[PDB]
Formats: C-alpha cells, sequence, structure tokens
RNA sequence: UGGUGACUCUAGAUAACCUCGGGCCGAUCGCACGCCGGCGGCGACGACCCAUUCGAACGUCUGCCCUAUCAACUUUCGAUGGUAGUCGCCGUGCCUACCAUGGUGACCACGGGUGACGGGGAAUCAGGGUUCGAUUCCGGAGAGGGAGCCUGAGAAACGGCUACCACAUCCAAGGAAGGCAGCAGGCGCGCAAAUUACCCACUCCCGACCCGGGGAGGUAGUGACGAAAAAUAACAAUACAGGACUCUUUCGAGGCCCUGUAAUUGGAAUGAGUCCACUUUAAAUCCUUUAACGAGGAUCCAUUGGAGGGCAAGUCUGGUGCCAGCAGCCGCGGUAAUUCCAGCUCCAAUAGCGUAUAUU
RNA sequence: UACCUGGUUGAUCCUGCCAGUAGCAUAUGCUUGUCUCAAAGAUUAAGCCAUGCAUGUCUAAGUACGCACGGCCGGUACAGUGAAACUGCGAAUGGCUCAUUAAAUCAGUUAUGGUUCCUUUGGUCGCUCGUACUUGGAUAACUGUGGUAAUUCU
C-alpha cells in the first residue's frame, strides 16, 4: 500500500553464505514497521521463503518519513543456524538460554572450588 | 610492566588502520609474526572494516575458521595474523586475490590483483650470512630465510619468489635508475626512480627518489623497496600511480570528478 | 579507560563590561527585529563572526602565493559564499573582514520562514518553526536557528504532515468540530 | 572552634534575626568573608561569615523555607 | 531514648500532615541518628518506580537534603538495612548525656 | 667463503674437551584409505640451534621547580681511575685483592625543601608570557612498612610463598587464617565525590579453544562538574495612542495604511505530561515514530541578585531611629533614610543566578 | 575588543596600592519543564575494611574400565556423550593509585660491534660410522578406614 521497502547496499557474502543489505523502509504516517512486516516484504521482493531474512537495526528518522535498518538473506535454514548470532535466533524464536544470573553461576563455582573430586557435582 | 605485553589500545593503534574511537577501548593487537607491529595490517581489520565481508569480531572468527582465508599461499586461522607489505591474499570461495601495498596517503590499499599474478611475491633482502658448511643464508623483509641464493644477490636488493615453493624466481639490485617504493617515513606510498644515495658510514644512507611528475624526495636506506627493472615495476599499481598530489589539485579532481557525474 | 569522548567548546563569550549602555541597545534591537530568545543568541553569532574574523586576519599576512593561504582562504570563501553571507563575485579576504552579524543573523531559518510568507510576523516564525510546521525539502526541522544555504532556499515547504500544510486538522479543531 | 584542626575563629553571623538560629555547641559551616584573608570594612579582627548551622543554610532560615533540627 | 529512628516514607508522597507536624515536634526536641526507609516502591510497575524514586526525592529534600533513601520490601534489603543502622556515625544529643535514663 | 665505516664478525682447518644436578640426533596423537609383507598423503604435538616478531635491560647527547639563614663536597664502611679475577644474561667498582690520589664545585657542586610521578597536554592569551597537568594515552613506581625467595621465557609477583614490625579475624586456649591504592559497598576523614544493579550482545584478552571465562569492558541507576540544542505562547477582530500618505494656510477630515497597548472577545496550533503499539537492546530503559486523552488566570503561575556612585535600574509609600542593620570600596542609618525591614515599581542574566576560595 | 572605573586634598596634578571588572576550577546556597553528550572518594587519611564478585581453560588430534548416560551384536581391546583427576598453558596482561622519586623518572636522539627471550613466521630437524612390530617404576581420579573445634588440612 503505502508502505514502502528498498534495499541499498547489497553484498553477497558467500563466506558466510548469505546476502546482506541496508533497508530502508518508507511509511510516511505510520509508526515504525515491525520486523515481520519487513521481512515477508523482503521474502516477497527476493523471492524466498520468510524464515531466512534477519533484520535488526531499524532507526527512524526525525519526521518520521523514513526508517533504515540492516538485513541478511540466507541460503537455508542451516547457515542460519550455524551464522547467526544467538539473540537473533532466540528473536526469530530458534533458540533458547537458560535462565539463570551471573550472580547464581559465580558464587556457585566459588563454592564448588572449595571442593576436590566427585563431590564437586554435588554443588547446588 | 612484568612481562611482555598483550593488549592494544585503540588511540594507541597505528593511524593507517583507520580505527576510529567511539567503537571500542581497545585495538585488534596484532600477533607476532614476519611483520612489525606498526606495519602490518591484522586479518581482522582488513576482512572488517575494509572489505565488509563482516560486522563483527566473531564473524571473522567464523570466516577464518570455515579455513577460507590464505595468506601467502598457506591457510591462516588467527584472526589477528599480521600481513604486511606485498602479501598476498587469496579468498577462493569468492575468487579474489588481494596484495597489500600502501595508497598514496600511507594506508594499506585494497587492491586486487590478478590469479597468475597471486603466484609471485617482491621481497626485499635483510641481510646474508654464511651459515654452518658454508652455506649462503638470505633473510628478506617478511622473516624469510632462504638457503642457497643467488652469488650476485647482495643486501638491499629484491627476490622475486614463487609462492608455492618459496625459492627465488628472478631478482633486482639496488643501482641508480631503478624504480622503487617508499615504504615509511613521510613519503610513504610514493613510486619514483632513484637517483642518488648518500653513503654516511655510522650513519642511514640517504636515497633521492623523483617521481613521473618530475617531483623529488629523499628517504633513508631502509624506507626504499626496489620494485621494478628500470621504469616498470614488476607489480600491479593500485588506482593511483604512486603519484602524491597535492591538496589543491585533490581538491580540483574532487570537484571534476562531481562535475562530470552528478 | 572509556569508549567515550570529552571533546566539547563554548559557543560564545560573554562580554569583558557588563553594564553598556550601547551595547545592551545593540544587543536588545538584534533580538527585537530577529526574534531571538535571549542574549545568549547574540552573542553565539558574534562569535562565529569573531572566529571568521581571526582566521581571515590570520591568512592576510601571510604572502599572496602562499599554499595554505590560497587552500584556507579558498575554503573560507566558499563556505560563505556557500550559506549566503557573500556575494558569489566578492570573493575576497578583504570581503571577509567587512563582513557584519546581520548577514548571519538574516540567514537563519526562522527569519528566512518570515521572509518568504510562511508566517505572519519573526515570533510567528519562531512559533511555527518549533512546532514543526515547517520542512526544508524532505525534512521536518525544529531548529530556528537552523543556517539556511543557498540550495536550501528555495525548497523551505511547509510539512505535509500539518494541518497547515498537508491538510489533517489539528487537536482542537477535532475537539471543537465534535461540540455540534 | 575548628573541628579540622582545633583553631579558634570568629566568624560573622548577620543579624538578629539570624543570631537567634545559632545556639551554643552546633556545628557551622563557615566560609570566608570575601576579601581573601582581609578584615570586614567596619568592625575588626573578624575574616569569617557563617554559611550553614545544623548543616542547613542561613538563607533558608532568614526566608523561611526550612526549619533547623536540634 | 531512642538511639536511632527509622522514618517509614509514602512511594506517592512524602508525609501526611500527621507526619509534618511529628517531624517539627521531632526537630524541635532534636533529632538523634534518623535513616529513612520507603515500603511500597515494588508494586509500582518498574518505569514509575524510577521515576516515583526521583519525584520522591524530590519531594523530601525540603526537609532531608542530603540522606539516601533506602528500601523496605525483602528480607536482604532489610538486612542491608540492619547493618546500615549498625554502623553509622551517632548524633550526640546533648540534655540526655549528662543525666542518667 | 661472505660482511661492515670499523671484529677478537661469519664461514674454514688442526689438537683435544664435552659436566649423571647430563645437549640435539621423535619409544606421541588424529583423518582418509590406497598402490606393488613392503611403500605411502594430509595434519596435530614436541624439538638443540639460527633468523624474525613482541619487547625487556643497561648505556650516549641535551633538557627540571624553590632555597646560600646550605660554600665547599666525596674517600676505612668505593669516593675517581688502573691491573687480575669473582659474580652477572651481558658492558661496568657490581664486588674482591693490589696500586695511583684522584672525582665535583659561584657555568651554584653538596645539603635541605616541594602543598613534586614525568610527558602528550589544559586554562588564559594583541605580541611576550603566567598558572596548572592526582585523572582514561605513553613511560615509571607501589600493593599496610621493610626484607628474602619459589616456579617460570618473563616477577624480587603480593586476588603466590617465608619471616620481622604495626594492625586485625576465628578458638573447645591446643591451634588456624589475613591484606578492597580491583568492582560495588561500609567506617573514618573531611568543604569535597555515585549502585553491595544487568550482561559478555559490542571492543578486545586469555586457554587444549569457532563452543569456556572476563566487576577488563559494555548497559542501565545517582549526577545543575562541565558542554550543545531549546518551551513557558502566537494570531485575528474590536477599543484607544502614535508615525507616515491625500485634501486643507491651519484647526481638521480620512472603512488611508503601518506599528503598538489591553481590567475586551474569539477559535486556531502545539508541546509538557498520562498512556496502546512498533522500534531500540543480550533483555530492557531513554531518544526517534505513531494511535487515544491532554491549554485562556493557556493556576500547565521562572528564578537569582540588585535600584546613591563604581554599575543598568526609585530622591515612591509604610516601619525603625548611629538602634536593628546594610555596605567587596567610598559610604548610609543619631525623627524629612534615593542605601536598613517590607509593599509597589524598575534593572541585569535567564533554567539558571548568587557566595567562598585557588588561579589567569 | 591591544578597554578601564571608584577611593587620600578645601581644590589641582601625581607615585602608589586597595576595591570594582571578565574568564577558569573546587565547594556551597536558592531555583530547576524538555532533549543530546558527559566528569565523578584525587586534594584531607598510600587511613581501616563486613559481605559478594573480579582467572581460568578441550579439540578429530596427551591420559576415559565414573553404566554418570548410552545404539549395538552379541567373544569383536577402546562405538559415542562426558563429571572427576593427572598432564599442558595462562595467571608477569588487564584494572587501581600517585606514597616515593630533583640528572632520578621522563621526552626527543642514538647504541647493543655488550645481552636475554614463551609465542608467531621461516630455515634446520638419515650431515654423527657407533625389545625396536614398542622398554621400566609409580601416582592421582575411583573403592574403603579415619583424625581435628576449625581450613581450598589431609
Amino acid at each position: 500500500d503505502t508502505v514502502t521497502i528498498r534495499t541499498r547496499k547489497f553484498m553477497t557474502n558467500r563466506l558466510l553464505q548469505r546476502k546482506q543489505m541496508v533497508i530502508d523502509v518508507l511509511h510516511p504516517g505510520k509508526a515504525t514497521v515491525p520486523k515481520t512486516e519487513i521481512r515477508e516484504k523482503l521474502a516477497k521482493m527476493y523471492k524466498t521463503t520468510p524464515d531466512v531474512i534477519f533484520v535488526f537495526g531499524f532507526r527512524t528518522h526525525f519526521g518520521g518519513g523514513k526508517t533504515t535498518g540492516f538485513g541478511m538473506i540466507y541460503d537455508s535454514l542451516d547457515y542460519a543456524k550455524k551464522n547467526e548470532p544467538k539473540h537473533r535466533l532466540a528473536r526469530h524464536g530458534l533458540y533458547e538460554k537458560k535462565k539463570t544470573s551471573r550472580k547464581q553461576r559465580k558464587e556457585r563455582k566459588n563454592r564448588m572450588k572449595k571442593v576436590r573430586g566427585t563431590a564437586k557435582a554435588n554443588v547446588g | 610492566a612484568r612481562g611482555p605485553k598483550k593488549h592494544l589500545k585503540r588511540v594507541a593503534a597505528p593511524k593507517h588502520w583507520m580505527l576510529d574511537k567511539l567503537t571500542g577501548v581497545f585495538a585488534p593487537r596484532p600477533s607476532t609474526g614476519p611483520h612489525k607491529l606498526r606495519e602490518c595490517l591484522p586479518l581482522i581489520i582488513f576482512l572488517r572494516n575494509r572489505l565488509k565481508y563482516a560486522l563483527t569480531g566473531d564473524e571473522v572468527k567464523k570466516i577464518c575458521m570455515q579455513r577460507f582465508i590464505k595468506i601467502d599461499g598457506k591457510v591462516r586461522t588467527d584472526i589477528t595474523y599480521p600481513a604486511g607489505f606485498m602479501d598476498v591474499i587469496s579468498i577462493d570461495k569468492t575468487g579474489e586475490n588481494f596484495r597489500l601495498i600502501y595508497d598514496t596517503k600511507g594506508r594499506f590499499a585494497v587492491h586486487r590483483i590478478t590469479p597468475e599474478e597471486a603466484k609471485y611475491k617482491l621481497c626485499k633482502v635483510r641481510k646474508i650470512f654464511v651459515g654452518t658448511k658454508g652455506i649462503p643464508h638470505l633473510v628478506t623483509h617478511d622473516a624469510r630465510t632462504i638457503r642457497y641464493p643467488d652469488p650476485l644477490i647482495k643486501v638491499n636488493d629484491t627476490i622475486q619468489i614463487d609462492l608455492e615453493t618459496g625459492k627465488i624466481t628472478d631478482f633486482i639490485k639496488f643501482d641508480t635508475g631503478n624504480l622503487c617504493m617508499v615504504t615509511g617515513g613521510a613519503n610513504l606510498g610514493r613510486i619514483g626512480v632513484i637517483t642518488n644515495r648518500e653513503r654516511h658510514p655510522g650513519s642511514f644512507d640517504v636515497v633521492h627518489v623523483k617521481d613521473a611528475n618530475g617531483n623529488s624526495f629523499a628517504t633513508r636506506l631502509s624506507n626504499i623497496f626496489v620494485i621494478g627493472k628500470g621504469n616498470k615495476p614488476w607489480i600491479s599499481l593500485p588506482r593511483g600511480k604512486g603519484i602524491r598530489l597535492t591538496i589543491a589539485e585533490e581538491r580540483d579532481k574532487r570537484l571534476a570528478a562531481k562535475q562530470s557525474s552528478g | 579507560p572509556v569508549a567515550r569522548s570529552w571533546v566539547c567548546r563554548k559557543t560564545y563569550v560573554t562580554p569583558r563590561r557588563p553594564f553598556e549602555k550601547s551595547r545592551l541597545d545593540q544587543e536588545l534591537k538584534l533580538i527585537g527585529e530577529y526574534g531571538l530568545r535571549n542574549k545568549r543568541e547574540v552573542w553565539r553569532v558574534k562569535f562565529t563572526l569573531a572566529k571568521i574574523r581571526k582566521a581571515a586576519r590570520e591568512l592576510l599576512t601571510l604572502d599572496e602565493k602562499d599554499p595554505r593561504r590560497l587552500f584556507e582562504g579558498n575554503a573560507l570563501l566558499r563556505r560563505l559564499v556557500r550559506i549566503g553571507v557573500l556575494d558569489e563575485g566578492k570573493m575576497k579576504l578583504d570581503y571577509i573582514l567587512g563582513l557584519k552579524i546581520e548577514d548571519f543573523l538574516e540567514r537563519r531559518l526562522q527569519t528566512q520562514v518570515f521572509k518568504l510568507g510562511l508566517a505572519k510576523s519573526i515570533h510567528h516564525a519562531r512559533v511555527l518553526i518549533r512546532q514543526r510546521h515547517i520542512r526544508v525539502r524532505k525534512q521536518v526541522v525544529n531548529i530556528p536557528s537552523f543556517i539556511v544555504r543557498l540550495d536550501s532556499q528555495k525548497h523551505i515547504d511547509f510539512s505535509l504532515r500539518s494541518p497547515y500544510g498537508g491538510g489533517r486538522p489539528g487537536r482542537v479543531k477535532r475537539k471543537n468540530a465534535k461540540k455540534g | 572552634q575548628l573541628i579540622k584542626n582545633g583553631k579558634k575563629i570568629t566568624a560573622f553571623v548577620p543579624n538578629d534575626g539570624c543570631l537567634n538560629f545559632i545556639e551554643e555547641n552546633d556545628e557551622v559551616l563557615v566560609a570566608g568573608f570575601g576579601r581573601k584573608g582581609h578584615a570586614v570594612g567596619d568592625i575588626p579582627g573578624v575574616r569569617f561569615k557563617v554559611v550553614k548551622v545544623a548543616n542547613v543554610s542561613l538563607l533558608a532560615l532568614y526566608k523561611g523555607k526550612k526549619e533547623r533540627p536540634r | 531514648v531512642a538511639d536511632t529512628i527509622l522514618f517509614l516514607l509514602d512511594p506517592l508522597e512524602g508525609w501526611d500532615s500527621t507526619g509534618d507536624y511529628c517531624l517539627s515536634c521531632l526537630f524541635a526536641q532534636g533529632l538523634p541518628t534518623y535513616t529513612l526507609a520507603v515500603q511500597g516502591i515494588s508494586g509500582l510497575p518498574l518505569k514509575k518506580q524510577i521515576d516515583t524514586r526521583k519525584k520522591l526525592s524530590k519531594a523530601v529534600e525540603k526537609r532531608f537534603p542530603h540522606d539516601k533513601l533506602l528500601l523496605l520490601d525483602t528480607q536482604q534489603e532489610a538486612g542491608m538495612l540492619l547493618r546500615q543502622l549498625a554502623n553509622q556515625k551517632q548524633q550526640h544529643l546533648a540534655f540526655r548525656d549528662r543525666r542518667a535514663y
């Protein structure tokens, strides 16, 4: 409709098996576009399945006519799971991390170094 | 200090890396290698900052650990391996070859070379010594030592070596009237012809170099790399041909390029 | 050790003698016919003019064939001609020394919005700038001290997202229409 | 009497408006009087003026903006 | 007779008028070592938590100008409050120091 | 043989030596498996020596503030030099043995001081200067004070060890343990300085390492140190007051304009805030983008210092009467206070403005 | 912006200082709506420290008889994942602070032809004329018995 998408600095990174580009999103009177709709429009643009497009770093200009971000389109989902940061895969729901703070891990590590042997595994 | 240092502050880094101020506190700190810390480009900076093949250091680590980058014909998996002057970088997946030679402003330039030009390199010879059983040995500017060099080769000459075997294919002597590139000091990046050498015993010799446009500049003897036999180089030169334009002429070139296209 | 920078400048200078009748009248007059908020804006513009004068009189002492005099003089002259404070035919350093603070105060965005008929007064122009009713060819500008170039003069359009501009009515008109 | 070195000085509190805010054995913050170590233009032997009493200022007590704890 | 006074505070307002009357009487009689603690910072959303902590410090600063507020929500905040109460310089009241009580 | 500017350099030849507290000459591990029991191609880990890299350490020349109420200093117990050695990674009084009597000084030695880590640099700046640099970059030093070590390539290491001195912890009284000038935090000291928060996503570092770790570092919190941008109104009609223009000698007349001032009306526009969503991000917050609500006393109320002169702005009014006080200085106050305390008005800067001190 | 003003005398002219004036840093007082950056227990005490954290580390490639789990196929030495522990490396970098220090440190300039070096990179690694189709003894981890009020003790 009235929200449009262009890709500026295209580059075919064969070393990490992807295509990387700068994304300019035009939405004259709407909010900042959610990354899901940008992903579907990029999938329609480049004739790919939409779960291999990873977009990030969108900053909307003052006044609100344009937003600029970065994106990459991988060859498959396997190269995506190999070459992407964990947090972006968790943004897409493909990765999950343990729910533990640094304090618990650090105090646990300092606790089990007062103990020598298999009893190290008995510290909870 | 109590031992060797392992960190490099970002503002203490060499200026020809062109690292900015606000990205981090630290600079990549080139590991020990054939090239000096102040006179090298690490693989992380070349792959990330220059070629833009990567955005972060972990991405450069992924590229390196897939065994894609080759330096001087050998695979390097160190992100901070010091690549220096005349070094050939081969990326076989993208089919690219580069030779790290200086831009006229004094910085390493992204210079693409033909694949058959990537089979050799030039090395300025640092010292010659007769080792045991009377065997002559040759040490070049990138820590390459060669047994049995040609007897006519002396110090401050240049050898062209094949990268597959590491043997001397040819050599160029340090004579008046030969082509050279300046590899240090203020005139760094300039390509000219040798006109003089002012011998000061107990001190540094002086090579006066004349440019293709008629401009003369002196350097120390250690700052000269002979790259050509008389007038033609044995390598491929960058977009600039070694001529340093004054800031007025560079301004005029900028205005003319803006006027013709735009 | 941080990844922070601490480069910053003061952009004005307070006067040496605080209470001067002629000076107070001059700055109050400049505030009057230029719609300025306070004295600090006069001091800011005077500081930039003083910097340009200092650069010009430092360059003028060099020999007229000096490469640095040529390069920096041409750069300063082109920067002054670009924003419309010097004419295209008056490119010499003496004409830089002859400049006045009214020439720089004329080139503000508030003054230009007043001049091009988008506003009824200079204070209306300031209020109109600050309320996001004005753009410069694509970009809404909030800053009344936006110095307008010569290629931005014919491009001060009038903010197609505003009730005064493109046509969506404002808050007060929308609430008043709902009363009936 | 100053806390940090035990030296006794004479500080100037402005008026009976403010003097009645100082009782005996209160902790007062004292400044110089203004002439960099020189005396007041009328009263001799004093170079200091009281700025705070009971960790609250004399100006906020004179103007009624605050009260001092005892 | 007390050695420390723990003043409890509202997260939203500073104090009631009853609290202001009590504070006037306590200031006039003489304050020993005091510590300020806020009770209800956990119920609010976090953006409102930070903003209301700012507003509460602004409101209280006209009577306690340089005093750090604490929080009383959990047992570990209680432990930090108790440790703060133990190690703190003691304001000395001149009247009760001379007579026995 | 080869090199240098110069070797007692490198290389060569001879005669030997070659340390058990011992010098190299591979009893190591993975992946594809294949050719004529045999041959094998990729790597990993070591490995005496040489070169290289990162340096380190000792030297050369020149360059430092105040002080003569510091004018002579050093020399058994090394001060200056010579010979041989010891020790050292190496040059060397580094040390030892034997000799010489030297070495420094009004061109300021020696001694003392410093509110002295040095430098890049910072403030001010006509020109010349003066003051500062604990502090993120480089170098040095130290881990409560000294001293001695182990391991290691590298430490006289202190988030290593052993003593003594000063502190201080636990105790069943026999014993054991310690070092926040790391990050938070506390006490004390003071005029004087932040959270016992989140994370390795960025910058890089380390390790056997694409995978682990990092209070280095990043992100939030406090933060009027300081620097930048920038609201607190704008417009229209009406009513008075001026200035221009036309006709008038003039007074006067102008739906003749322009500009102000409102105890006068009017709807138009927006942020401050409240609060969906998106974006941001490691996850957030903030900013930016957008719905909804959100202004006439637009109470959604701008302060801090002043009004005799210097120095801009009152000889107004009420109170006090050399008192209370103000006042950087000159001065005001003793019954008509331009200066004290207030009301009103005015002035200067403005989200800032006074005061103390250091310094230009 | 190469700048002055007030104060001694009855009055004038002056030497001369004090006071004013503008910046910069620390503290402080009153006030404070928005937003971008941003210093921050240095001065006094290189004073003293509760508690928590700040240095650890595994690849196909040193050592795997912990069923701690685990597909086989069923004599296949060890399939594979892997705690522990031995071994190797790092812990000498970073961070903090400015007490000492007055030709000392440090800056520029030179020298190592007077020295040392983990690592990286390159060379060298049948150059020696003299049980090997594989050598020996232990010690952790594991199992079991314990001592002390207490320890990262053993």
